[PDB]
């Protein structure tokens, strides 16, 4: 779910920010012959405050 | 917490107290995070 921050600052900045506090896996696996992977993985758990 | 009261009231009210406090607090926190990292690469564990 995407925890935002709404800073609505009249003179030109509308920080209608958001960011999802979601479990997630962001994986970039590289497959090597013996059924192996060197993977760049982002494993994140975050949660609304 | 700590009051030692001596009171006279009947003849005269004369109150003599020794009021003492001793407080002891010990907090120990031991946390160990284990991270698997490539060699010469950065990896990060963050628990907060």
């Amino acid at each position: 779910s995407e925890v935002p921050y709404q800073e609505a600052s009249s003179s030109g900045a509308t920080s209608t920010s958001f960011k999802e506090a979601a479990l997630s896996l962001e994986v970039t696996p590289q497959i090597t012959p013996d059924n192996r992977i060197i993977v760049e993985v982002k494993v994140t758990k975050d949660a609304p405050d | 917490s700590g009051i030692g009261i001596g009171f006279i009231t009947d003849n005269i009210i004369l109150d003599l107290q020794l009021s003492a406090m001793e407080k002891t607090g010990n907090g120990e926190i031991v946390s160990q995070p284990k991270v698997v990292t490539s060699d010469k690469e950065t990896a990060k564990i963050l628990k907060g």
